[PDB]
RNA sequence: GUAAAUUUAACUGUUAGUCCAAAGAGGAACAGCUCUUUGGACACUAGGAAAAAACCUUGUAGAGAGAGUAAAAAAUUAUCCCAAACAUAUA
């Protein structure tokens, strides 16, 4: 059953992201924990992508935004010095 | 023959009944597309699998990030019936540099920077 | 609002009804303070624990192994303790997470045996009539891990 | 029935099943949120006109550098003159 | 003693939640069975295939013996589990 | 293939994790040609790690034979009388670095196939299962259709 | 959105097939018949439709005694029939 996950905000899969997976799987007796697993690093490269990505793109079409507004506004401030006398 | 498809553009006039039913939100539109794809690009014409190579959809069921501009659209209102597409909204902004190797995603559509594992 | 008694009217399921939601916390409160008394004296025995280590779920005991498929960067007879534990239970009770259980409630801890590497399993694929006949060695390394212990402790 | 049982005008007509009429419904609405969430665009075409010009200018670049700069290897003293120690001995 | 589910049939079982909700406690003690419920102590070769099929219920083909071939493959020494 | 090969189930030694951890390989033996092609790789072991794999782990006995012969080998003698014989000639520092550990790193069993993934050699706590679990009892025993 | 395209030097090989949807021609608006075209698949993996190259779902490949899904269930009143059954326990 992984529709009813859904339908609650989890990972249709409990493999996914969850408690199961993104906690570490052991720990040294002691108490001193242990290097994390190489999934964990695989995906915390690949999330750091994705959120690098979005960053991009967010801010690239936002200055593409801005620059055409200053254009309009050029247009219409050279416009404007056609018009004496 | 078969060929491609041209779809008429009337069936992309959202209605008021679609921005209740949905997470609707004409003005303000939202920035970015997350997109999924859930179908199998074999079976399926040569232009879909170029499309399906170009917009970085390779592997099924793994989401990329892609703009909302009308150039974007253009290409997937052609293999729209092979993608989920959902709206990336961000509830707080988009991380900071500090904050970045910490974020992640939620299957509602949202992504967020408060992942402690 | 009325119908004769028929065969199809009702639903054939018999109806149940739940129990009030303040008396039923209270008893819940009795029972979850009954199993804690259980425990703190010492009536349990020996306990089974379902654990969650490093690819799926294993159901381990006192004094068992368990052979993992993979690797673990871990010198040989190094104590480890298994976080991840989602069943926990003695003769009498039984603690199931949602879907965890904390790291005080419950201390699994472990130690690595031998380290070895899998027998030479075969892959070789063919196909009739192409002269496709492909051959393959592999051998995957493998751990053996040896409980040593399942503690549970009063703190619920 | 003539022959290749699945032709023909006495052809055997297929069942439609209720759950593959329920697939057919998922996958139709899911087309229907797609349609939605491709109705409304940020930029108007005038608008993205050239913005990620610079972007893809410096990747094609960098493509153009990756294809430039094939050459062959060095070659270094070390290796031929390392060759030579496959007759060590003790002594 | 709660029976939404008619808990009779086994034994009884006793559910709950922790105070927080994160943990769920099962109390299921080892139900003994009763005293009144229990009584007390009360104080050739075709032929052969035949009746031995009778008394423990198989169907005669297993009874014959099997020759060389399938009894040296047998193994001796198999592992001993456990 | 599983069925034309021997196999066995998850064992130790002498559980070997209870009270504590012994290292089951006793003995290795190395024999090394000193003028030789395809001990070379062996050769340099004896000189540059054979002195820190001795005092990384100091219950191994190992023996180095150097005689002048044209092929190397490793034998590997464990506790339990297993000898694991290891081939080494032409080979090269890593991979018999990375053998050796491998014998170090493991008990004498064979290497053939693991049936089970586990031996939990008290597999209940709770009651193995026998059909009168879940099986209600009637007054007096009595048997279905009885009457008495 | 992409990371590929064009050109130079260099040889071999195939050079056209079958089926499905679609527009058509011939033929009986038959043929597992012949012939053009746009797309798909096959001659490569796997699961489904009973068996099933050609229909539907799926691609990049190993180990696992872990998980979620995809396609996917037949309804109306001329040797020897051919799945056994079942109108209702919360999809």
């Amino acid at each position: 059953g992984g529709q009813w996950r859904l339908q609650q905000g989890l990972a249709a899969n409990p493999s996914g992201y969850g408690p199961l997976t993104e906690l570490p799987d052991w720990s040294y007796a002691d108490g001193r924990p242990a290097p994390p697993m190489k999934g964990q690093l695989r995906r915390k490269a690949e999330r750091e992508t994705f959120a690098r990505r979005v960053v991009l793109l967010s801010q690239e079409m936002d200055a593409g935004l801005q620059a055409w507004q200053l254009r309009q506004q050029k247009l219409q401030e050279e416009q404007r010095k056609q018009e004496n006398a | 023959k078969f060929t491609r498809s041209r779809i008429p553009e009337k069936v992309f006039q959202a209605s008021p009944e679609d921005h209740e039913k949905y997470g609707g939100d004409p003005q303000n539109p939202h920035k970015l597309h997350i997109v999924t794809r859930i179908k199998s690009t074999r079976r399926r014409p040569y232009w879909e699998k170029d499309i399906i190579k170009m917009l970085g959809l390779e592997k099924a069921h793994t989401p990329q990030v892609h703009k909302n501009i009308p150039s974007v659209n253009a290409k997937l209102k052609v293999v729209k019936h092979l993608i989920r597409i959902k709206p990336l909204k961000l509830p707080q902004g988009l991380p900071a540099e500090e904050n970045m190797s910490n974020t992640c995603l939620k299957s509602t559509g949202e992504l967020v920077v408060q992942w402690h594992l | 609002g009325y119908v004769p008694k028929t065969s199809l009217s009702s639903p054939p399921w018999p109806e149940v009804v739940l129990p009030d939601p303040v008396e039923e916390t209270r008893h819940h409160a009795e029972v979850v303070k009954k199993v804690n008394e259980m425990i703190v004296t010492g009536q349990y025995g020996r306990l089974f624990a379902v654990v969650h280590f490093a690819s799926r779920q294993w159901k381990v005991t006192s004094e068992d192994l368990i052979l993992i498929g993979n690797e673990l960067d871990l010198a040989c007879g190094e104590r480890i303790r298994l976080e991840k534990v989602l069943l926990v239970g003695a003769d009498n009770f039984t603690l199931l997470g949602k879907p965890l259980l904390g790291k005080d409630l419950v201390r699994v801890e472990a130690t690595v045996i031998e380290k070895t590497e899998s027998w030479p399993r075969i892959i070789m694929r063919f196909r009739k009539r192409k002269n496709f006949k492909k051959k393959r060695i592999v051998t995957t390394p493998q751990t053996v891990l040896r409980i040593n212990s399942i503690e549970i402790a009063p703190c619920l | 029935i003539p022959g290749r049982q699945w032709i023909g005008k006495h052809r055997r007509p297929r069942f439609v099943s209720l759950r593959a009429k329920q697939n057919m419904i998922r996958r139709l609405e899911i087309e229907a949120e797609n349609h939605y969430w491709l109705s409304m665009p940020y930029m108007t075409r005038e608008q993205e006109r050239g913005h990620a010009a610079v972007r893809r200018r410096e990747a094609f670049e960098a493509i153009k550098a990756a294809a430039t700069s094939k050459f062959p290897p060095h070659r270094f003293i070390a290796d031929q003159l390392d060759h030579l120690n496959v007759t060590k001995k003790w002594s | 003693t709660y029976s939404p589910l008619p808990d009779d049939y086994n034994c009884n079982v006793e559910l709950a939640l922790t105070s927080d909700g994160r943990t769920i406690v099962c109390y299921h003690p080892s139900v003994d069975i009763p005293y009144e419920h229990t009584k007390p102590i009360p104080r050739e070769e075709g032929p052969m295939i035949e009746q031995l099929s009778k008394m423990f219920f198989t169907t005669k083909h297993r009874w014959y013996p099997h020759g060389r071939y399938h009894r040296c493959r047998k193994n001796l020494n198999p592992p001993k589990d456990r | 293939t599983a069925r034309g090969t021997p196999s066995r189930f998850l064992a130790s030694v002498l559980h070997n994790g209870l009270g504590r951890y012994v290292q089951q390989l006793q003995r290795l033996s190395f024999s090394v040609s000193r003028d030789g092609a395809s001990s070379r790789g062996a050769r340099e072991f004896v000189e540059r790690e054979v002195i820190d794999f001795a005092r990384r782990n100091p219950g191994v006995v190992i023996y180095v034979n150097s005689r002048p012969c044209c092929v190397p080998r490793v034998v590997a003698e464990y506790l339990n009388g297993a000898v694991r014989e290891e081939s080494i000639h032409c080979k090269s520092v890593e991979e018999i670095s990375t053998l050796v550990q491998k014998l170090a790193d493991q008990s004498g069993l064979d290497v053939i196939r693991i049936r089970k993934p586990f031996h939990t050699d008290n597999p209940s706590i709770q009651g193995q299962w026998h059909p009168f679990t879940n099986k209600p009892t009637t007054f007096r025993g009595l048997r279905p259709r009885e009457v008495q």
